[PDB]
């Protein structure tokens, strides 16, 4: 009996479903990108240094999770919860910057209720941020479960599925920064 | 129905529309009639109750039958696909008609549960009724003032959608003088059953000039966008109305209510 | 106690809606009093509501389907009545306000709650028993998917008594369904009714795609599975790919409605067309998501009652795979009239017409199965021959409407409803009844009554013809969709004929009930005591009358394409294994129905703008997810005493049957 | 997400490059929009592949070779929609103008 294998395969298939979910919003941002209504454009609100620092925090997070997984496969509990704490803190930095910027936007009359461009922008970037905060929740609950139950079977399968999820979040962010922010700032 | 609006049409476009329909039908019959016929035939000749039949319990693969069950449908669809390419390129609603005239331009606005018509070259507008001389291309520009509608005159030709903030193009022609019913073929809310209009094909150009003359004498006028917004107020089963004067470029102004350009 | 919700949300004035509400709540009182009279509460809880058995869950799926078919057909009959009357110069009884609600609700129900669960439940029943597995890859997920379907149904039926339902048609076109043009709550019901339900369906699709690959029995290469699994597998793939599109489209529309975004609005940058493009990208896969499983069914029956091996097995699997692929490059043909040029139209019309060869190969292989067999005229094969005949004509009309120059005239006319009703009722409902009459003994131990079922089938086929084949002629003479008032009188006769057919269908449906009743009443004489009531071919028939909670006590080992038949043939088909082994199985959980209750509360609060309770609902649902991840009492072991007991029972029954 | 740590640090370095270069390329304005767009797209697809190899350990062996066929499948579907959509709407816009 090896149920972790099928659990991980099923999570892979869910992640493919998620890739579809995201491609639809990508196509949306494509079709309404220049659909501003006498308002700001991507070149006028995107400050690139911000975006690159967000990127590097996410990338760092993805690396610390890889190392956490390795610590699992070498049977260290403290190591796993440590790399996990670090990953969660970097992801927290990511969402913190994101909420700062979104609020600075809406408080200057540039929320998603001003043009089909700003609406699609909020859709895509908030869809990514929501996946990331969901992953943050998952990571915390799994961390307290690890601290109180040790490196059991369930916990290991759960680490693998959260690994898939975090890596895929970063992979979607590569595209979000290449197609939205960079291709606009250009 | 032979006397149908589609199977006995009166405009050229609908004419080729029907010819297309019938060749497609008679092309598909070749593999759908044998299907049903064989279905009942085998149902009977191989009923368990039969005896003389040849019951082969292990005949599961004949390459002959696979070949012929792949060979005929592929051919039919090749022919249909060629016909579809050609016809689709030959009946795009946005394509002028080849005939020695000057097309009459009509502008079509889908008001809440009403059809608005503007003759710009004539300076008139009518509610729920249009007219144009038979044997003369009619160029329809189409926009929706409210929610997605579909302008359609069945016995003359093709339908086309109507969106707010966009322009659409249709070209139709009438081969015989008479009155034809047109309707909105996309649901649009509470008074969708009353979106019926009547389109006339006058015999001569004279009678057409007389109908323009008639409209020219109305006590009403659509000059300010105020009157447009006055008329566009929600209403139902509107009576056919005429208007004397017309803000020159009012179709464009409507479309601009929703800001399209480029 | 708060929100838009008022005492002025229920039709207190309406004679029709209010009598229906009174009758439905009286009938609820009725079933409650009955169940608490008997004392079957605990039994329901511990056997059906919390079950992680694919058999039980499939049964409840089909129950929901059958009991919402009633609302669907009620609405259809009312619509036909209103039309036949408005044709005659009469006011009628259904204003547009109501009429439009009715057609929206009816389309939605019959597509999402009748058609979808019927197929998904037959799958749930027969796919694990066919591949030789003890359960599905994910049991608790099965429970939760069923209950998300139930939440959707509860919402779409609450809308009837409190508030109204969307007056926009079943796909909720954007401009009409925006906050400006439809300020009322009817669209909102439509929005959370499906979204929640969708969150379930997707899981179910994911759920099976894993099973059919990972949880098979040893020795069954993929080219040995029964055709139903192949088709089911194809259907699951399409679900996984398709339903995320619907998720995101409905999400963008709720954003448009709740926060003032401009995705499909008219002003401020939005574009309505994009919606029409997106939803049909999901809409066209979904019809296939339905025609593909039923297809499998017919194959199975074609092979059972003709009593020979399916013809062109490989060709059938390659046909279904090609269909799966090509089902993603034809959605544009649902809006040929929205203005796209000649090239986009030509391309997509071709790609739609190229989708025909697969299904044609399928029906010809079905026919050449029957060719030199022995056809036993059971109710199921009647359904099958009728499917062939009807679906042929339906698909022919469809091909003809895939030519854009013809769609230019026939778009949205009654021709469209004629054709798509043809294929759904012909291809879909026909096959789901075929499937219930085929696999009823495998689920309860007795056989349905043949006479009333034959009566039902004949009424259904004759009534479908006399109902819908006048609509081909009607859509030919100009009559369009969804008209309710002052209808042109030159449509009267045909419409007055259509209603006649509808009556006939009622009788068929009436027959169904009688067919069910006289069956259960007489369950103690018409039992399948072997497990093989038809001379079947696949593995499901090798099990018990009603199979054991674990499908097989010792996973079979396959060696050929039809597993059970070749076992029946060698001389070795009922061979008690030597030593029985403990079986590891999953437990029953009440957590899923609780997530689902919180989800219902959440949706109903979002629809009536009660924000604190929407918050409590979401909160509770996610919280419950987080608390069910803690407890590990999730599986148990079945000892050998019970396995020996049950298998001794079944082999006693068998030795008695071969005995006499 | 288990492998040697040296591989993970190599992937870190490669992705650090494949991020840093596009950003300097676009903000300073080194070349023309065509070279810019080409290089940014290319480098993005290369970072995606590097993450899916070293960070996701995606093989053609695991799960009977169905992990890959799944992935590839999704790609195609995405290509079918994202492009298809973009095409359709693009056209549907030009045929809605005040010509
Ligand atoms: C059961 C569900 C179902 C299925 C399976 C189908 C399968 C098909 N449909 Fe239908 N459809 C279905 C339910 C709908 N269709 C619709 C909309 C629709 C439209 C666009 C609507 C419009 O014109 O505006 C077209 C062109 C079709 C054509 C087809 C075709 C060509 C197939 C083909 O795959 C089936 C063809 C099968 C055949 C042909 C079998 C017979 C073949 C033989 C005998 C061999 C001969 C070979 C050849 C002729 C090549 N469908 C809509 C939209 C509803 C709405 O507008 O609200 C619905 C609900
Ligand atoms: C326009 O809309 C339409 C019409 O309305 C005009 C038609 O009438 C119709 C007629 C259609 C039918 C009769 C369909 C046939 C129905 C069938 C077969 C029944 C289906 C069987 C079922 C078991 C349905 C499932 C039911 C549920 C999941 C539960 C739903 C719960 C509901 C509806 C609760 C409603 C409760 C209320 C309204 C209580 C109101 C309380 C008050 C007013 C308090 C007042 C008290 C004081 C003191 C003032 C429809 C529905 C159509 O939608
Ligand atoms: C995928 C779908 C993505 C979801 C998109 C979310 C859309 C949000 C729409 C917001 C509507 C406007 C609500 C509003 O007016 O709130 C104003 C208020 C301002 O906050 P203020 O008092 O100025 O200072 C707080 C400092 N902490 O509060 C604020 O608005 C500022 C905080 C905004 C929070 C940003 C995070 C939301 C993004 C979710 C993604
Ligand atoms: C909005 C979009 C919502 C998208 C939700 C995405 C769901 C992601 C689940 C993906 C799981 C697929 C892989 C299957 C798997 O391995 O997960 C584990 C479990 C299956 O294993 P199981 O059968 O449960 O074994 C017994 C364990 N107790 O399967 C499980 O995952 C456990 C079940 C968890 C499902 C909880 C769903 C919560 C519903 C929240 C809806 C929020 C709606 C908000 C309004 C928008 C609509
Ligand atoms: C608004 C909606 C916002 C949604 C927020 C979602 C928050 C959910 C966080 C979930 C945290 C609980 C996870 C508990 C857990 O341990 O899961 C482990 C599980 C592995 O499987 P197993 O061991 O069997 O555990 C099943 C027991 N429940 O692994 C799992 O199956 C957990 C799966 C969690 C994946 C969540 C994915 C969320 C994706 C967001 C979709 C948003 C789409 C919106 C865009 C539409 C446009
Ligand atoms: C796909 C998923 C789409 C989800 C759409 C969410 C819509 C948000 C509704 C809030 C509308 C609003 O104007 O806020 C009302 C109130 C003031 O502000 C509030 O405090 C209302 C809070 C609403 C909570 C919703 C939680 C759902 C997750
Ligand atoms: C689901 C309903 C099934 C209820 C259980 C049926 C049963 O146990 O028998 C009750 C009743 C007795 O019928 P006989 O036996 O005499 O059986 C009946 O004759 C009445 C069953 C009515 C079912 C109607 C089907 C629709
Ligand atoms: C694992 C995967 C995880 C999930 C992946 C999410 C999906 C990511 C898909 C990437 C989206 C590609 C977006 C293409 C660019 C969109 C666009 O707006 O270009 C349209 C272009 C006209 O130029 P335009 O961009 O409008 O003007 C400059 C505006 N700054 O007009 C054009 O002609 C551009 C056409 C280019 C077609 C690009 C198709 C890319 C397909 C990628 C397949 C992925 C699978
Ligand atoms: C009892 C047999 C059925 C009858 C008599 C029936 C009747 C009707 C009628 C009269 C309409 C509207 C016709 C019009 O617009 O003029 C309709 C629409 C529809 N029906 Fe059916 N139907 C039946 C079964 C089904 C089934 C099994 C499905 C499964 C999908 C279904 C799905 C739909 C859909 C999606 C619509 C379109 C809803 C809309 O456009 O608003 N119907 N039906
Ligand atoms: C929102 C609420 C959600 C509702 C969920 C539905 C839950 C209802 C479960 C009721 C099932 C109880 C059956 C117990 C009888 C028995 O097994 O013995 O004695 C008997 O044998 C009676 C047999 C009764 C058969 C009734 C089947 C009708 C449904 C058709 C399904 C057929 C499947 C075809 C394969
Ligand atoms: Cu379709």
């Amino acid at each position: 009996h090896d149920a972790g294998g099928t659990k991980i395969f099923g999570f892979w298939i869910y992640l493919m479903s998620d890739c579809i979910l995201f491609s639809i919003l990508f196509a949306t941002y494509a079709v309404l990108v220049n659909g501003t209504a006498g308002g700001p454009t991507g070149k006028d609100i995107f400050e690139l240094p911000f975006v690159l620092v967000e990127t590097f925090l996410l990338l760092f997070s993805s690396i610390t999770y890889g190392m956490a997984a390795i610590a699992m496969y070498k049977n260290n509990k403290s190591q796993v919860i440590s790399w996990l704490a670090l990953t969660w803190l970097f992801g927290a930095g990511f969402i913190g910057m994101e909420i700062y910027e979104f609020h600075h936007l809406i408080v200057n009359g540039m929320g998603p209720d001003r043009s089909g461009f700003l609406s699609a922008f909020f859709a895509l970037v908030g869809t990514h941020g929501l996946h990331v905060t969901s992953g943050l929740i998952w990571m915390a609950v799994l961390m307290v479960q690890i601290a109180r139950r040790g490196l059991t079977s369930t916990n290991r399968t759960r680490i693998m599925c959260l690994s898939l999820f975090w890596h895929f979040l970063d992979v979607v962010w590569i595209c979000v920064f290449t197609v939205v922010y960079l291709m606009g700032a250009m | 129905g032979c006397n149908s609006a589609l199977l006995d049409p009166k405009g050229q476009i609908g004419l080729e529309q029907r010819s297309l329909i019938l060749t497609a039908f008679g092309l598909m019959l070749i593999v759908v009639i044998p299907a049903i016929l064989m279905a009942v035939g085998f149902a009977w000749k191989y009923r368990a109750s039969n005896k003389d039949a040849k019951y082969s319990p292990n005949w599961s693969h004949s390459n002959k039958v696979e070949a012929v069950v792949w060979t005929v449908p592929i051919l039919i669809i090749i022919f249909l696909a060629v016909l579809t390419w050609k016809t689709t390129h030959a009946l795009e609603p946005s394509k002028p008609l080849a005939h020695d005239e000057k097309p009459i331009t009509i502008e079509v606005v889908s008001m809440d549960w009403k059809w608005f018509f503007i003759y710009p070259e004539q300076g008139i507008a009518t509610v729920n009724e249009i007219a144009f001389p038979a044997n003369t291309p009619v160029y329809f520009k189409v926009t929706s003032n409210s929610v997605m509608n579909s302008f359609f005159i069945p016995r003359l030709g093709s339908q086309i959608y109507a969106m707010a903030g966009m322009q659409t193009r249709l070209h139709l022609i009438a081969n015989e003088p008479g009155t034809y019913d047109g309707i909105s073929a996309s649901y649009s809310g509470p008074g969708f059953s009353g979106m019926k209009f009547k389109a006339i094909a006058t015999p001569d150009r004279a009678a057409f000039d007389q109908w323009v003359a008639k409209a020219k004498q109305s006590p009403n006028t659509m000059s300010d966008m105020a009157a447009f917004e006055k008329l566009a107020a929600p209403s139902e089963y509107n009576q056919v109305e005429y208007f004397s004067n017309v803000k020159p470029d009012l179709f464009a102004d409507v479309i601009n209510k929703f800001m399209a350009h480029g | 106690m708060f929100g838009k919700l008022s005492l002025d949300a229920v039709p207190f004035h309406e004679p029709i809606v209010m009598v229906t509400i009174a009758g439905i709540i009286l009938g609820g009182l009725a079933l409650v009093g009955l169940i608490t009279y008997f004392g079957k509460w605990t039994y329901l809880w511990k056997e059906w509501l919390t079950s992680v058995d694919h058999k039980r869950l499939g049964i409840m799926y089909i129950i929901v389907a059958i009991v919402m078919l009633l609302r669907g057909f009620a609405d259809a009959i009312m619509m036909r009545s209103q039309q036949a009357l408005a044709s005659a110069g009469e006011a009628g009884f259904l204003p547009p306000h109501h009429y439009d609600q009715i057609f929206t609700a009816h389309g939605v129900i019959m597509i999402f709650f009748v058609a979808m669960p019927f197929v998904i439940g037959l799958m749930n029943l027969v796919v694990p028993l066919q591949i030789g597995a003890r359960d599905v890859a994910f049991p608790f997920l099965n429970n939760l998917s069923f209950w998300f379907t139930v939440v959707g149904v509860i919402l779409v039926n609450v809308s009837l008594g409190v508030g109204e339902f969307a007056q926009t048609g079943w796909l909720a076109y954007p401009p009409l369904s925006g906050i400006e043009y439809s300020p009322g709550v009817g669209v909102d019901y439509w929005i959370w009714s499906l979204q929640l339900s969708g969150i379930g369906t997707t899981l179910t699709g994911i759920n099976f795609f894993v099973t059919i690959l990972k949880m098979r029995a040893p020795g069954m290469t993929m080219f040995k599975m029964p055709v139903f699994t192949w088709a089911s597998l194809c259907a699951n793939v399409l679900i996984i790919a398709s339903f995320p599109i619907l998720t995101v489209t409905v999400a963008l529309l709720t954003l448009d409605r709740y926060l003032g975004t401009h995705f499909f609005t008219n002003d401020m940058g939005g574009n309505m067309m994009m919606y029409i493009n997106l939803i049909w990208a999901w809409g066209h896969p979904e019809v296939y998501i339905l025609i593909l499983p039923v297809f499998g069914v017919f194959s199975e029956i074609a092979a059972t009652f003709s009593r020979k091996r399916l013809f062109g097995y490989t060709s059938l699997v390659w046909a279904t795979v090609c269909i799966t692929v090509l089902s993603f490059i034809v959605w544009l043909h649902h809006f040929f009239t929205m203005g796209a040029g000649a090239n986009v139209n030509a391309f997509f019309g071709i790609t739609t017409m190229i989708i025909a060869i697969p299904t044609g190969v399928k029906i010809f292989n079905w026919l050449f199965t029957m060719y030199q067999g022995r056809i036993v005229f059971h109710s199921a094969m009647l359904w099958t021959i009728g499917f062939i005949v009807t679906f042929s004509v339906g698909g022919m009309t469809g091909v003809l409407l895939a030519v854009p120059g013809a769609d230019f005239v026939l778009h949205n006319s009654l021709f469209l409803i004629a054709h798509f009703h043809n294929v759904i009722i012909g291809g879909v409902v026909f096959g789901c009844f075929a499937g219930m009459t085929y696999w009823w003994p495998k689920a309860f131990g007795f056989k349905l009554n043949e006479t009333w079922g034959k009566r039902a089938f004949w009424f259904w086929i004759i009534g479908f013809f006399v109902a819908f084949m006048p609509l081909y002629a009607l859509g030919f003479m100009g009559m369009t969709r969804r008209l309710s008032q002052q209808i042109d009188p030159q449509f009267h006769t045909m419409l007055m004929i259509a209603a006649s057919g509808a009556v006939l269908i009622a009788l068929g449906i009436l027959c169904l009930v009688i067919q069910m009743y006289v069956s259960i009443r007489d369950r103690d004489q018409n039992r399948d005591l072997t497990g093989d009531p038809w001379g079947g071919r696949t593995l499901e028939w090798a099990t018990s009358s009603p199979p054991p909670f674990y499908n097989f006590a010792v996973v079979p080992h396959v060696h050929e394409r039809d597993a059970f038949w070749e076992m029946k043939e060698k001389g070795e088909a009922y061979k008690k294994p030597d030593h029985y082994e403990e079986i590891h199985m999953p437990k029953n959980s009440g957590a899923g129905i609780v997530i689902a209750a919180f989800s219902t509360i959440f949706g109903f609060a979002m629809i009536w703008h009660i924000w604190w309770l929407a918050i409590v609902g979401f909160a509770g649902m996610i919280i419950t997810w987080i608390v069910k991840s803690f407890d590990e009492d999730v599986d148990y072991y079945v000892p050998v005493a019970e396995i020996e007991k049950l298998e001794n029972q079944h082999f006693d029954e068998i030795t008695k049957a071969g005995l006499k | 997400s288990h492998g040697s740590v040296k591989t993970y640090m190599t992937g870190f370095i490669l992705s650090i490059i494949l991020t840093v270069i596009p950003f300097w390329m676009v903000m300073t304005g080194a070349a023309s929009p065509a070279v810019i767009l080409g290089t940014i797209l290319a480098m993005a697809v290369v970072q995606v592949l590097v993450h899916l190899v070293c960070f996701l350990h995606m093989n053609t062996k695991s799960d009977e070779g169905w992990n890959m066929t799944a992935f590839v499948f999704t790609v195609l579907i995405i290509a079918i929609l994202v492009v298809g959509s973009i095409w359709i709407m693009w056209n549907l816009n030009y045929n809605m103008m005040m010509h």
